[PDB]
Parts: C-alpha cells; sequence; structure tokens
C-alpha cells in the first residue's frame, strides 16, 4: 500500500542526465516472470507504464535463490547520478544503553520502500524495460512511483517518512519508547501487558493507515532477539557466540577477521587482547599473503579462547544509578575496563592497548584509556562515569605536574588491586653531588653504518665501544646505554643529542626498541640518574673531548 | 525584507563534517533553544535531501546556556565577499561588544540556506539528529558581519560623529572600541554606545589594555653562585638565543667549563665571563631586525606548559620570527586546571592576534586531540573558533621561554 506522505524532491547532480544503460537480453523464463512480477506491482501502484518518450534505462533482472521470484534492478549508475543524501544512520544503539522495558515488540515493515511515494519528477529516471523475446517486438516500458530497492536515495527518504509517520502516535503516547532502525520498529513500555497489546494494536493499525504494513500479534518476532551481533534477553544482554577458527596457515584476509571477532567479543568479554595479533598486520601486504604467527600471538589467541570459554552477558541501563568504570593493567601495553552500576552486574566491557608513539608509559596509557571510556560513556549514556582506578593520588599528581602536555584528570577514587600503576623510575631535577659525571657522545658513518658509543668522565675514565649497522641516533642513545652500564648506583650524564634527550626525559617504562628497552632497566636499578644537554660543537668541555674521542 | 544573493567558491559544495556527541545536559539545553529559534522563524526542519552539516555545540558566556555553530568549515567556503586599524592596538582601553543578535533580523539568500544545515545529535544512536537550517543570518558565519556591514555603517556614523578619536573595529559577532580617555570616561563612552545601539533594535550584554601588553624580552639567570651545569643551561640558552639575536657570544662562558668537570663543582664567573654575560642581557633587550606581518600569509601560535599554572605562547608566520611572545598565570581557585587554563589561554592569544592584527591564529595545542574535542567547550566563551592542531612540545623549547 503507497502511503499519502509528501514526496521528498530529488535532483541529480547537476550538469547530469538520467542513466542510459542498455538492458541485457534474458533467458524467455527470466522474462515471464518480470512480465508477471511488473503487473502485480503495476496493480498495486508501485510502478507505471510509460510512453515512448522518456529516454532512460537501467538493467532489470530475474532472480530465484534456489519458492518465489524476486525482480533485482541495476541502478548503480543512476545511483552515481542522483545527489547526495542526509547520511542515513549508520552507527546503531548499544544495549548496554536501552533502559529495561517490562514489554518490548519488534515490528518488521513489510516493503518498507515500495510503501512511500518516490516525487514526481524524478519518476522519468527509473525507467526500465522487460525486453521482448528476442528483441521479436518492443519491450515494456516501466518506470517506478515508489522508493526502488537498491536506490541511493531510498534508505534516507524512508526513514524520514517513517519518522514523519510516527510523530502523531507518540505525541498521544508518552509512555511508549519507539525505535526506528532501517525498516524496524521496536516498541516498549511497561504497560500492563494487556493493554501494552493494546497500544501495540493501535500503532499498527495507525501505520496501516498510513499505508506500512505490520506483522500480526502471532508473527511479532519472539525474545531473546537475534540484533545485530547480539542475543537480548529480557533483563541481559550478551553477543552472539564467537567461533575463532583453527588453521595451519594464516593469511592477511584470516587474521583481519580474526581481529574482528575479537573486537566485538570485548565489549562482553572482559580480558581479550589483540595486540600481538594485529602487530601481525603491520605491513599486511596484501589480503592473501600468508603471515606466520609470532609466538607471543599464539599465547594471546590461545589465552581469548579460554575467556570465550565460559559465557558472559551483560545488563541494561539505570538512568537513577550511578555510572562507574574500573580500569586493569593487562600485561604491556594492554588495558581492560568494566562498565556497571551493580557491582558485578557490567554494563559492558572493553580494551585499550594503543601505545600511540615508539615509547610510552603506564601512566600516559592509563590517562589515555580513561579518555576513551569517557568518549564511549558519552555516546552510549550521554554521561561520562566515576572512575575506580588502580593508581595512587600521589603517582598521577606527580607525573601529570610534571607532564609538559596538558592533561584532564576525573574524579576518581584509588582502588588497591595489584598490579597497581606506579612510576619506575624518576630522574632528577639537580645534578647530583659527589656522583661520577659521563660525557657521553656517539656517532655513526652515515654510508657504512658503523659506529662507536663513548664516555670521558670527571674520574678521568674513558671508553669507546665499537658499533655495526647503526644510526647516529642509535649511537646517541647507546653511549647513554654504556654510561648507566659502567656507573655507580648516582651518576650524571651529559649529552648533545636532543633525540637522545627528547626519549630520557620522557621518561618511558615501555619501548618498541630493545635498547631503548635495555637502558629503561638500567634507569630502574639506579637509585639516582641527573641527565643534562649541551649544544654540540660549542667546545663546552667534556663535551668537546668525548666528541674528539669517538670522532676519529 | 530582501535577501542579498551569496554563493559558494567555484568549484566547492557545501560543509559535510560530523556532529560531535554531546552529553544529555547539552543536549536537552540545544533542543530548548532551537524550539524556540524555530518558534521565532529564525531556523526551519529540513529533509534527507539536505547532505550538508555544520557542527553545534552548548557553551555559556552567564548560567543560562547558549548555543555555538562550528561554521569554520562553511567559512572556508564562502570567503568570496565584497584597512584593520592599526591604531586599536594602541589605545589604552579597548572593550568588547557582542552585536551577534543584530543578524537575526535578516533573511539570508534563500538559495544559500541548505548550507547551514546543522543536526543536533540523539544519546547512543537512539534517533537520528533533529536536522535544523538558518533562515537569517547565522552568528559565527563570515557572511552575516559582511552583509550587515551597511547597516551597520549606518548605526555607528552618528555615534563617530561626536567621537572622531574612538576607534571601532568589527571582528564576526563583536565590536571593539577603543579610546585614550580616563577609564570612566571610556566606560562612559560604551555606555552610550549600548545605549544608542539599543535604542536602535541591536542587543547587546570584558575590556582589554592593548597599549600594557609587551612582547617578553629572553631572560638570563642570576645566580651567586655558578655550578658547571649551570653555566652549561646559561650557554644553551644563550646558544638557542642567537639563532635570533645575531651578536650574542659564549667564548668566554664556556672557557669557564675547559676540562672535564664534575657537573656539581662551583665555578666561579670570572671577569671576561662576567663581562660577556652583562653584554648580553643588554642585547637581549633590543628588539629584533627585521621581523614584519605579512597579510597574505597565516598565523601560528605555540603554547608551552611550564607548570604551576603558567604557560608561554609565540604568535610567528615563518620559523623563528616572532610577532609577539607573552606568558599567562592562572590562580588555582579551586580548580583552573589545564585544561581550563589552555582553552582561556588560546582565547586570549586569539583575542590579542584579532586587535592587532585582525585575523586569528592557527594553534598548536600541547594535547591530546581527543582530550581537547572532549573538554573544550566546558570553558568556551568566546563566539568565534580558531584553527587548531596538536603537537608534543620539544624538550628545550619549554625551558628557553621560561
Ligand atoms: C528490557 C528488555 C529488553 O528486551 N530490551 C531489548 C531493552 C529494552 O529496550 C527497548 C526500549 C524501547 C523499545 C525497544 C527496546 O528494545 C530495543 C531497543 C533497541 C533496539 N532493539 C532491537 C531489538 C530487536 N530485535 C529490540 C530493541
Ligand atoms: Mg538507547
Ligand atoms: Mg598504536
Ligand atoms: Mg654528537
Amino acid at each position: 500500500p503507497i502511503s499519502p506522505i509528501e514526496t521528498v524532491p530529488v535532483k541529480l547532480k547537476p550538469g547530469m542526465d538520467g542513466p542510459k544503460v542498455k538492458q541485457w537480453p534474458l533467458t524467455e523464463e527470466k522474462i515471464k516472470a518480470l512480465v508477471e512480477i511488473c503487473t502485480e506491482m503495476e496493480k498495486e501502484g508501485k510502478i507505471s507504464k510509460i510512453g515512448p518518450e522518456n529516454p532512460y534505462n537501467t538493467p532489470v533482472f530475474a532472480i530465484k535463490k534456489k519458492t518465489k521470484w524476486r525482480k533485482l534492478v541495476d541502478f548503480r549508475e543512476l545511483n552515481k547520478r542522483t545527489q547526495d543524501f542526509w547520511e542515513v544512520q549508520l552507527g546503531i544503539p548499544h544495549p548496554a544503553g536501552l533502559k529495561k522495558k517490562k514489554s518490548v515488540t519488534v515490528l518488521d515493515v513489510g516493503d518498507a520502500y515500495f510503501s512511500v511515494p518516490l516525487d514526481e519528477d524524478f519518476r522519468k529516471y527509473t525507467a526500465f524495460t522487460i525486453p521482448s523475446i528476442n528483441n521479436e517486438t518492443p519491450g515494456i516500458r516501466y518506470q517506478y512511483n515508489v522508493l526502488p530497492q537498491g536506490w541511493k536515495g531510498s534508505p534516507a527518504i524512508f526513514q524520514s517518512s517513517m519518522t514523519k509517520i510516527l510523530e502523531p502516535f507518540a505525541a498521544q503516547n508518552p509512555d511508549i519508547v519507539i525505535y526506528q532502525y532501517m525498516d524496524d520498529l521496536y516498541v516498549g513500555s511497561d504497560l500492563e501487558i494487556g493493554q501494552h497489546r493494546t497500544k501495540i494494536e493501535e500503532l499498527r493499525q495507525h501505520l496501516l493507515r498510513w499505508g506500512l504494513t505490520t506483522p500480526d500479534k502471532k508473527h511479532q518476532k519472539e525474545p531473546p532477539f537475534l540484533w545485530m551481533g547480539y542475543e537480548l534477553h529480557p533483563d541481559k544482554w550478551t553477543v552472539q557466540p564467537i567461533v575463532l577458527p583453527e588453521k595451519d596457515s594464516w593469511t592477511v584476509n584470516d587474521i583481519q577477521k580474526l581481529v574482528g571477532k575479537l573486537n566485538w567479543a570485548s565489549q562482553i568479554y572482559p580480558g581479550i587482547k589483540v595486540r600481538q595479533l594485529s602487530k601481525l598486520l603491520r605491513g599486511t601486504k596484501a589480503l592473501t599473503e600468508v603471515i606466520p604467527l609470532t609466538e607471543e600471538a599464539e599465547l594471546e589467541l590461545a589465552e581469548n579462547r579460554e575467556i570465550l570459554k565460559e559465557p558472559v552477558h551483560g545488563v541494561y541501563y539505570d538512568p537513577s544509578k550511578d555510572l562507574i568504570a574500573e580500569i586493569q593493567k593487562q600485561g604491556q601495553g594492554q588495558w581492560t575496563y568494566q562498565i556497571y552500576q551493580e557491582p558485578f552486574k557490567n554494563l559492558k566491557t572493553g580494551k585499550y592497548a594503543r601505545m600511540r608513539g615508539a615509547h610510552t608509559n603506564d601512566v600516559k596509557q592509563l590517562t589515555e584509556a580513561v579518555q576513551k571510556i569517557t568518549t564511549e560513556s558519552i555516546v552510549i549514556w550521554g554521561k561520562t562515569p566515576k572512575f575506580k582506578l588502580p593508581i595512587q593520588k600521589e603517582t598521577w599528581e606527580t607525573w601529570w605536574t610534571e607532564y609538559w602536555q596538558a592533561t584532564w584528570i576525573p574524579e576518581w577514587e584509588f582502588v588497591n588491586t595489584p598490579p597497581l600503576v606506579k612510576l619506575w623510575y624518576q630522574l632528577e631535577k639537580e645534578p647530583i653531588v659527589g656522583a661520577e659525571t659521563f660525557y657521553v657522545d656517539g656517532a655513526a658513518n652515515r654510508e657504512t653504518k658503523l659506529g662507536k658509543a663513548g664516555y670521558v668522565t670527571n674520574k678521568g675514565r674513558q671508553k669507546v665501544v665499537p658499533l655495526t649497522n647503526t644510526t647516529n641516533q642509535k649511537t646517541e642513545l647507546q653511549a647513554i646505554y654504556l654510561a648507566l652500564q659502567d656507573s655507580g648506583l648516582e651518576v650524571n650524564i651529559v649529552t648533545d643529542s636532543q633525540y637522545a634527550l627528547g626519549i630520557i626525559q620522557a621518561q618511558p617504562d615501555k619501548s618498541e626498541s630493545e635498547l631503548v628497552n635495555q637502558i629503561i632497566e638500567q634507569l630502574i636499578k639506579k637509585e639516582k640518574v641527573y641527565l643534562a644537554w649541551v649544544p654540540a660543537h660549542k667546545g663546552i668541555g667534556g663535551n668537546e673531548q668525548v666528541d674528539k674521542l669517538v670522532s676519529a | 525584507i530582501e535577501t542579498v544573493p551569496v554563493k559558494l567558491k567555484p568549484g566547492m559544495d557545501g560543509p559535510k563534517v560530523k556532529q560531535w556527541p554531546l552529553t544529555e545536559e547539552k543536549i536537552k539545553a540545544l533542543v530548548e533553544i532551537c524550539t524556540e529559534m524555530e518558534k521565532e522563524g529564525k531556523i526551519s526542519k529540513i529533509g534527507p535531501e539536505n547532505p550538508y552539516n555544520t557542527p553545534v555545540f552548548a557553551i555559556k558566556k552567564s548560567t543560562k546556556w547558549r548555543k555555538l555553530v562550528d561554521f569554520r568549515e562553511l567559512n572556508k567556503r564562502t570567503q568570496d565577499f565584497w584597512p584593520h586599524p592599526a591604531g586599536l592596538k594602541k589605545k589604552k582601553s579597548v572593550t568588547v561588544l557582542d552585536v551577534g543578535d543584530a543578524y537575526f533580523s535578516v533573511p539570508l539568500d534563500e538559495d544559500f540556506r541548505k548550507y547551514t544545515a546543522f543536526t543536533i545529535p540523539s544519546i547512543n544512536n537512539e534517533t537520528p539528529g533533529i536536522r535544523y537550517q538558518y533562515n537569517v543570518l547565522p552568528q559565527g558565519w563570515k557572511g552575516s558581519p559582511a552583509i550587515f556591514q551597511s547597516s551597520m555603517t549606518k548605526i555607528l556614523e552618528p555615534f563617530k560623529k561626536q567621537n572622531p578619536d574612538i576607534v571601532i573595529y568589527q571582528y564576526m559577532d563583536d565590536l571593539y572600541v577603543g579610546s585614550d580617555l580616563e577609564i570612566g570616561q571610556h566606560r562612559t563612552k560604551i555606555e552610550e554606545l549600548r545605549q544608542h545601539l539599543l535604542r536602535w533594535g541591536l542587543t547587546t550584554p570584558y575590556e582589554l589594555h592593548p597599549d600594557k601588553w609587551t612582547v617578553q624580552p629572553i631572560v638570563l639567570p642570576e645566580k651567586d653562585s655558578w655550578t658547571v651545569n649551570d653555566i652549561q643551561k646559561l650557554v644553551g640558552k644563550l646558544n638557542w638565543a642567537s639563532q635570533i639575536y645575531p651578536g650574542i657570544k659564549v667564548r668566554q662562558l664556556s672557557k669557564l667549563l675547559r676540562g672535564t668537570k664534575a657537573l656539581t663543582e662551583v665555578i666561579p664567573l670570572t671577569e671576561e665571563a662576567e663581562l660577556e654575560l652583562a653584554e648580553n642581557r643588554e642585547i637581549l633587550k633590543e628588539p629584533v631586525h627585521g621581523v614584519y606581518y605579512d597579510p597574505s600569509k597565516d598565523l601560528i601560535a605555540e603554547i608551552q606548559k611550564q607548570g604551576q599554572g603558567q604557560w608561554t605562547y609565540q604568535i610567528y608566520q615563518e620559523p623563528f620570527k616572532n610577532l609577539k611572545t607573552g606568558k599567562y598565570a592562572r590562580m588555582r581557585g579551586a580548580h583552573t586546571n589545564d585544561v581550563k587554563q589552555l582553552t582561556e589561554a588560546v582565547q586570549k592569544i586569539t583575542t590579542e592576534s584579532i586587535v592587532i592584527w585582525g585575523k586569528t591564529p592557527k594553534f598548536k595545542l600541547p594535547i591530546q586531540k581527543e582530550t581537547w574535542e572532549t573538554w573544550w567547550t566546558e570553558y568556551w566563551q568566546a563566539t568565534w573558533i580558531p584553527e587548531w592542531e596538536f603537537v608534543n612540545t620539544p624538550p628545550l623549547v619549554k625551558l628557553w621561554y621560561q
């Protein structure tokens, strides 16, 4: 049934005309199916036979996936030529953000698109043709009067129409919640299940008056609902079950689909990790290129299969209770969080394991995790949560104060659940008295890639180590590593490398580079370290001598 | 009553910018504001055949909520339109008047209205946004003051006639009114102009003093006893500053370090070394030689967290050729946290920048992007929005501007 809703005006992209895609010939079987479908659709006003003048065409086809037939049109050309529309909703509501309702009904709109009219001046550009037997005769000219399935504007214009159509009904029933999604409606209420069925029946007949057919009270989908990868029970939600494949070889494609399913599971499965797995895609040359699995990826995947063994569910949302988020460290770089209002009733879970830089530290990463949780809470619930964090005010205050970058720290309470989050070391702010002063330098032949790291101390010690296949930057770090290695528990280091200074002052506790991870181990073992910088090749003293040494 | 034809620059379509998500509190406020704006005909709802979008935000200028539209992308796409008073920066006082409400009495070219479309987002994708477009001249669109300009000249001509030495500059939704009068005479002159504006049906609700603000000169430490480390810092800082002031020398200062000395060893400041440093404090006093403002090139601002509520900034167009530098201080006053501080600093720099050159700078902000995208509106008061990007402050840039 075509609805008496107003039509949305539609224009072609300016300076383009309608598609003239000539129709491909069809088997007499398919031609018969189309003619009978098209007459039935003509009967219902969905399409109309058109004169000879309409110069447009779009190929048509007939199929019946191996009972009934369906008519399929290829609007690819017409789509390319028609104006853009306000993007139909992409994002979908997240089950953890639904409010518990006593009865929820699922209505499917039958032939949604065909129930809505297509504005008049645009109908000419939908013309299509049912081939004659073998071009023996001229074919049938038809054009659409409703939103064609597969045309670019149908999804947005349908949703717009549905929204307008709903308004008057929602007006007189502010006690009924209606979600609109594609050609579905999800109608919830806490009314007595009796008058709830009453209101559903009202809404169905309101939609029928506007041309929208709805399922009978005996065909309305029953719970728990299979919806967009989820299971929506009346009192809990969870994801639909995940099947991780077992393979001897893995292509870039198998891995991608695998990080996908694990990402999917992390919204309710606490503990999922995908860092070492997606490291495997850092090159990802081709979707077919086989990628050997590192040992760490193997253990990651094995641990995930263990978590998937147990079954898990999330709860729905209560606007009156608080919103709370806890974060636990979960290995190097990888973090896990839960959001809940009831101490063991999770709304949802998630991960954060982004380095977003070659080197980081734990406080930086936890602060980033708190950021992603904040963005996510706003999206799902329109507010930010309270945070319960395994880090003391002393730790965090010191960091965000000393941190050269601006940082927002929410209200949180310290939760003493090891592994706690701590600064593993801190450089000195002032040079150390009675500690040996090491003047370090590195140099590398930018062509041969051979190098040396050296030092000269104030106690008169000097040393040079040879380096192969290295860079001026890697040697500058190596010189610092050397001085750490050959010093006591307290040491002053003086470098001329802004690169090396920049890395160390940042105070990382984890790195992609093994050398930087080695320096980090030294730094922890040390009791006091002061790092200082001087401009190079300015004959300062200490720096000049170790430059002379290493540059020889 | 009659509208003014408006067009986009050739070969450009309108904006399609994402709507950031908002707290239920801010969405609630935007629906209230927009419901009344529609009642008064200032905006109307729109259909799916409008693909355009500009972000909207809820801020506070007071305890009632205000609505801010980020027309940065539309402004880039309409700059087609139509001397900035260099004396404004000189005046003893400058007061800023929000005259943005003038715009809402003016029809906007019906063919251009679609380009101003915007969305009020929902929570958790429950509904698609509520979608509106503008029927009148909107605040924040750079076409609005251009269209209204003739009306503004008309309403101001009397007042300028009475007060020939008072400078009135318009930028976006604000009038900058600058005098050399005594403050009480200044604020009276402002009140007259407010009264004159109001009684001609142009509603209006911040005073600056551009004669005082100076470009900071480099400051070298003054110590009783100097260690090796102190002389190294001094030599490094002075080495940095000599990319800017040619005349700086370090020969005598670094000589004091010849050898291979412990860092904490006290070095007396010999006579020649003290002379060199005293001369260098003198060189750092004067201004740089050939640094001039090219109005075609963009202004860039950089900001450094100095700790204890302090922030240094530089505005420049070519690296190391600073048009202005400054340092902002913040009183802890309960919260005054890092983002509140950076956000206020950005507004002060932009204001200063508007006063001096008439354009806003492009900011290099020391903050994680998402953190900024999340909280910048909790403290934003201006009605304009500069461009910005996100960076990682270098190690020594901080201490050298301290
Ligand atoms: C409490 C009990 C429950 O069962 N759900 C699910 C949460 C109740 O939230 C609702 C509220 C109003 C209307 C419908 C609701 O349900 C859905 C919301 C959003 C998307 N939906 C998709 C389906 C399907 N297939 C059902 C829903
Ligand atoms: Mg919801
Ligand atoms: Mg990363
Ligand atoms: Mg060197």
